[PDB]
């Protein structure tokens, strides 16, 4: 399948800084033709969506 | 944020037309948080100590 | 561990008598994990880089 590939790509990727309208967070995105995986954090909580 | 969730809205213009997307991220499980932040951090700390 | 909690049993000889204790620990909230592991490790890594 592609879930394993998405997980591996998300793990291997580096962190990035995202500056929103009022705040900032750390982001990790891996998008393939079959879907995507995203992991965000603000140093207090972590969210994830595949 | 609505209820233990993170709505991340991205709005863009492609070819001069609106393009909206929404990430409905949810709190990550303990396994993902650990595997993505905790163990790598200790690895970097040990490498820097060496 | 049964379903999601950790039972940690300490059995000791208090000078020749039983001493049983049972820690019934639940999953730590995201705030505790970030406060105790994530941020301190990042600080340690930055200090070691310096």
């Amino acid at each position: 399948p592609v879930m394993e590939e998405l997980e591996q790509g998300l793990l291997m990727q580096p962190w990035a800084w995202l500056q929103l309208a009022e705040n900032s967070l750390l982001a990790k995105v891996f998008i393939t033709k079959q879907g995507y995986a995203l992991l965000v954090s603000d140093l207090q909580q972590v969210w994830h969506e595949q | 944020c609505v209820a233990d969730a993170l709505i991340l809205r991205v709005r863009s213009e492609l070819s001069g037309l609106p393009f909206y997307w929404n990430f409905h991220c949810m709190l990550a499980s303990p396994s993902l948080v650990s595997q993505h932040l905790i163990r790598p951090l200790m690895g970097m700390s040990l490498a820097l100590q060496c």
